[PDB]
């Protein structure tokens, strides 16, 4: 679920806008308005003068075809797909394997299009629509999946009696026409997940290494990135910024620390920068805002105006949150009680809107299909979703619990796996700024720069060093 | 600690913990002491056999359900239900959780008092609470409003709930189905030459009240088409190898259950105590109340309903007010994965009966 | 810079900007609490939920109309009125605007003052100023004489104004349409055998004065060919499904307006409280009154009017003058259309109430 006026991530436009005629053969894509994982935010191409007479009217959606090519002196969604597999040359990819590293992605393009309505009152339950059933069939065999077993699979809660006496056996419940949208983009946000983890791991093996000890690496990601309107992708970078900037502060009092008293020039003390109440108040366990998301998850029947009452129901103390129409900034006065929140974070006061929210969150790969696409009819397709050659999991069908499983922890979670990673190592921290818009030479802008000094944490260094030195 | 469900079936108790699966343990709540004088001096012989063993040493016991007509017989065996139901089953200690009861919507006061004060003497449970089996079963479809049915062997109930408050003044309580169709069953199988009248045999009756009985779609026309010799016949095969053959009465025992002229007594099929719940319901919610119908419990269980209860329904309400009756699978653990949503939930997680304001409170502390 | 014109409405607050289109925002003005035992931990209730939630949550709540016989009940529900229309409708601070208020033409002392003091006091507008709903009718219509009527639920009124002054001797204030008209209705209905008790179902009361009800030309002689075998009969369909067919109560109703001895009060109707206005004017002025009576307010939108009210008035005044009464389309929103006209206006700009002098003087600047 692609925001207005963004795109979905660059292999699902450089696989649009670069594909040939003996490429969209062996995959049959079509032109982005089609797919609904496209067709939500923008569906325009980047490119130069050169590639734009190169783009066929095939690959064209309404959208290209009123405000074409976007314009960016580097990226060349058109082009750079050709160098793209120069580099698949280079770095340890053969051509057969390259050819199967596009059927996947083929595949999560025909996923976005299936609809679900509500069943004729056959003893409950929603069966797929009519619009959808050629749309299954051009799925089913880029997943590697059956179209008989997979609409059973799409649409049952799977599970079993036999526990004790009796006669045991497996009875199927059909889900709701909301967990089943829920449920299939479930799916989408699966499999590209594991193939990321496998082009990066093919990667890793390309230049192996001989041992291990000490390490020496190279952090970087995504800055404090805050927009005219803030959505659910920008409350987990600025929390993911705040604990980032949690770890920064305490290795610059410590620094202090360990050269005062160890160059000798006296004993002092400061009052902290202290965030834990930030902290708390995004965090924290059953009071926090995230805490209650993922609860939220679980209540009957979602929505997004209920998660909104509870956030100051919950938190009608702490100074660094407030209603939406309290707002410094004039702009986002005209959001009510119930649609959003302010929080004071490192880089001042940043608001979002609850719009959508919890409809983002809510994701739940239930066990009737998170057991059929680990099945796949398909041979590169199974070694994607484990076990692995190292480090074999080897999860068992034959279990019961938990059904649909925590979402809005996995984002702090596996944030937490690399904060005590990173709490046990030292720290070389090097800030970057842009001087100005366009990416010209010589220029400079004072009314660019001074907005990511007091955005980028440092501020925040300047009011605690007051040493004197 | 998680949360414990066990469910206090008028069954059929259903055991396990919170969520998200199945119950752990099921069995037909049976007692049963050995009647005969014994001949081996081994021996090894329990002075009670709760299920499973007693429902595998059939014809040497007296088989004593604990719930009879929606109520429990007396603490004294029931106790021991409860302590084979957490230790030999569940293996878990009543010490370590708080747990959750189940009760009918509508039971004889104070014998919840009662029960939930025998409870915490006799297993002495950190906290607990006793929620309403009916109440769940919008759970378990995620349903914020509509009708709820709570039909175990044998207490039926019709409760209108709208989001999501519980309207008293429409609560209505039949004490209809199922024991009374076990009991049917049993005075309509003598009827074909078939007799049984002992206490074990009893649960053969209610075996074959499971697998093989449906409900017609008009019952005038299946009762036309039975007297002729079009085949409806299907044929049983009996535990010491007897052949059973049945036809009319396979769907007579189950069709008790509208019109209960058949028994005589004075009460209105579930047809019309669906009907005359709704319209104990204010005028504008009655709207909404069509199209939430929600069947629920294993006495439902029935391969012919919901679509003969949807055409007879839609023959008696106000002409094209569109009725969906929604009747999922997994009826018979309706209420359970009901129970399994709520005590896993914040916020109700701090609102369990806990061991320090009950034993202040006492027993008044249920309401 | 931009004011804003919020109406307070006998019905029906209404709300939006100085300027030019229509009210951004109408509701009908009730709070309603909730009234049964709630059984989904979920839950997320409010105190109170105001209109459009407490008429799309109908039947689970006691609405209490916030503005009674033309006076406010207290201002704990009338602040979280406020608080509501400017916050969830129009979406804006009051801090950024000088407001502009309505109160009823002739209305007691001091809920002018406790009104003005309050609302500066809780919210800590910019500016403000009270104008009578009436007056403002002359604006919409662009009169330089006439006289206004600001009927709603339930007070309506008959002031008489020249060019350009008010006449403090010749106002006439009734507490008697139109919310008298809809607890007539129910008393009508009733005798009829279609029986609303409800707080709630009042509502579907008013749902049908608006649609179905009409004015008869002459009473008597529609009284007479209702009397025949012939249908007047309109078929109305209600919330649950029920079907409603009225015919002789249809034209009762809205009749209802004229002769208030129907009701059995000393008070005459509108045809003669409009006339004992007249006559009580300036000798000289009373010839440009005729053909300048302006009919307003919602209540005055039934089909049958104003062609009854003309052919009343023509027949009772002096003969050989030409008197023709004004309605036009938009006569729900005149009042509203008045006080857009105002606020956008110079010299009136140097008229609010501005906040320094509302600290030195205090609440007593009513003149
Ligand atoms: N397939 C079936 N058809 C008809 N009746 C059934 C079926 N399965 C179970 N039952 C009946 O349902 C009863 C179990 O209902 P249950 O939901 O356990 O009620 P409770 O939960 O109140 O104990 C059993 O007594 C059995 O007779
Ligand atoms: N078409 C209609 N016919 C008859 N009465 C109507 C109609 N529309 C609205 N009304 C009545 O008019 C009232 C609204 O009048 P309104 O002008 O808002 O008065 P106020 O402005 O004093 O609140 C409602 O209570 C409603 O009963
Ligand atoms: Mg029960
Ligand atoms: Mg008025």
């Amino acid at each position: 679920v692609q925001g207005k006026e963004e795109r979905n991530y660059h292999i699902f436009y450089r696989l649009c806008a670069g594909a040939s005629e003996d490429i969209r053969e062996r995959l049959h894509l079509s032109s982005p308005d089609n797919f609904r994982y496209l067709n939500r935010g923008c569906t325009r191409y980047f490119a130069n003068k050169e590639t734009d007479k190169q783009i066929l009217q095939n690959r064209k959606s309404p959208e290209y075809l009123k405000a074409g090519s976007l314009k960016d002196p580097l990226l060349d969604d058109h082009g750079d797909f050709i160098r793209m597999c120069t580099a698949m040359k280079k770095i340890g990819l053969d051509d057969e394997e390259k050819l199967d590293l596009f059927r996947v992605v083929a595949g999560v393009l025909h996923l976005g299009n299936i609809d679900f309505e509500e069943a004729g009152s056959t003893s409950g339950g929603c069966n797929l629509k009519n619009k959808s059933t050629q749309a299954l069939e051009y799925c089913a065999e880029l997943l590697g999946l059956d179209q008989d077993d997979l609409r059973v699979s799409l649409t049952t809660r799977v599970m079993l009696t036999t526990a004790g006496g009796a006669k045991g056996t497996v009875i199927k419940v059909p889900l709701k026409v909301e967990q089943a949208n829920n449920a299939r983009d479930a799916l989408a946000k699966t499999v590209y997940s594991h193939l990321f983890d496998h082009v990066v791991n093919r990667v890793n093996q390309c230049f192996p290494f001989e041992t291990s000890s000490y390490f020496i690496g190279v952090l970087d990601i995504a800055g404090f990135e805050y927009f005219e309107h803030n959505s659910f992708e920008q409350f987990c970078i600025n929390y993911c910024n705040e604990k980032l900037q949690q770890f920064f502060n305490e290795r610059i009092l410590k620094e202090e620390q360990e050269l005062y008293q160890k160059e000798g020039l006296g004993v002092n003390e400061v009052h902290y920068v202290d965030n834990q109440d930030c902290i708390d108040l995004i965090e924290a366990r059953l009071v926090g805002i995230l805490d209650i998301l993922d609860e939220e998850n679980r209540l009957p029947q979602p929505s997004d105006q209920h998660f909104t009452s509870a956030v100051h129901q919950k938190h009608k103390d702490h100074f660094r949150l407030s209603i939406p129409r309290k707002s410094k900034l004039a702009i986002h006065r005209n959001i009510r009680d119930d649609e959003g929140f302010i929080i004071r974070h490192f880089a001042g006061a940043v608001c979002y809107e609850t719009t959508q929210f919890v409809e983002k969150n809510n994701d739940a790969l239930h066990m009737s299909l998170e057991s059929l696409i680990c099945e796949s009819r398909d041979k590169f397709i199974r070694e994607l979703f484990e076990s692995s050659t190292n480090n074999n999991k080897d999860t068992k069908q034959k279990a019961g619990k938990l059904s649909f499983i925590s979402v809005g922890n996995k984002f702090k979670t596996q944030l937490n796996l690399l904060l005590d990673k990173l709490r046990s190592t030292g720290a070389s921290f090097i800030r970057c700024i842009k001087p100005n818009l366009k990416m010209t030479s010589h220029h400079f802008e004072g009314a660019q720069i001074l907005s990511q000094l007091q955005c980028s944490g440092m501020v925040s260094v300047l009011d605690l060093m007051q040493g004197g030195f | 600690t998680t949360a414990l469900v066990c469910d206090n079936g008028s069954g059929l108790v259903k055991a396990g913990f919170a969520g998200d699966d199945a119950p752990r343990a099921v069995f037909p709540s049976i007692v049963g002491r050995p009647r005969h004088q014994g001949v081996m001096v081994g021996m090894g012989q329990k002075d009670s056999y709760v299920g499973d063993e007693a429902q595998s040493k059939r014809g040497i016991l007296t088989l004593k359900y604990p719930i009879e007509h929606g109520i429990i017989t007396n603490w004294d065996d029931m106790e021991k239900i409860w302590h084979h139901t957490f230790y030999n089953e569940l293996r878990v200690a009543p010490e370590e959780h708080p747990t959750l009861l189940t009760e009918a919507p509508l039971n004889p006061k104070a014998n919840r008092e009662k029960m939930t004060q025998i409870m915490f003497e006799t297993f002495n449970v950190p906290a607990m609470y006793v929620a309403i089996q009916a109440v769940l079963s919008l759970y378990a479809s995620g349903r914020t409003t509509g009708i709820v049915l709570d039909s175990g062997d044998g207490v039926t109930h019709n409760v209108p709930i709208y989001e999501g408050y519980a309207l008293p003044h429409a609560i209505m309580r039949l004490d209809l189905a199922g024991r009374d169709l076990t009991d049917y069953l049993m005075k309509i199988l003598t009827e074909r030459g078939y007799s049984f009248v002992t206490t074990a045999e009893r649960e053969i009756v209610r075996d074959i009240k499971e697998k093989l009985c449906y409900v017609a779609l008009d019952f005038e026309n299946e009762m036309a088409t039975a007297a002729s010799s079009s085949s409806l016949e299907k044929s049983y095969e009996l535990p010491d190898g007897q052949v059973i053959t049945i036809g009319n009465e396979r769907f007579r025992c189950p069709e008790t259950l509208f019109q209960p002229s058949f028994i005589g007594m004075e009460s209105a099929g579930i047809h019309e105590t669906t009907y005359n719940s709704i319209m104990k319901c204010d005028i504008d919610i009655r709207k909404d109340l069509y199209a939430n119908n929600v069947m629920s419990g294993g006495t439902t269980m029935y391969p012919g309903i919901a679509d003969r209860m949807q055409k007879e329904i839609t023959a008696l309400a106000p002409s094209t007010m569109k009725i969906k009756i929604i009747a999922p699978p997994e009826r018979k653990y309706s209420v359970w994965i009901g129970g399994s949503i709520l005590a896993s939930l914040s916020t109700f997680q701090q609102m369990w009966i806990t061991k320090q304001e009950y034993d202040e409170a006492g027993p008044s502390i249920v309401h």
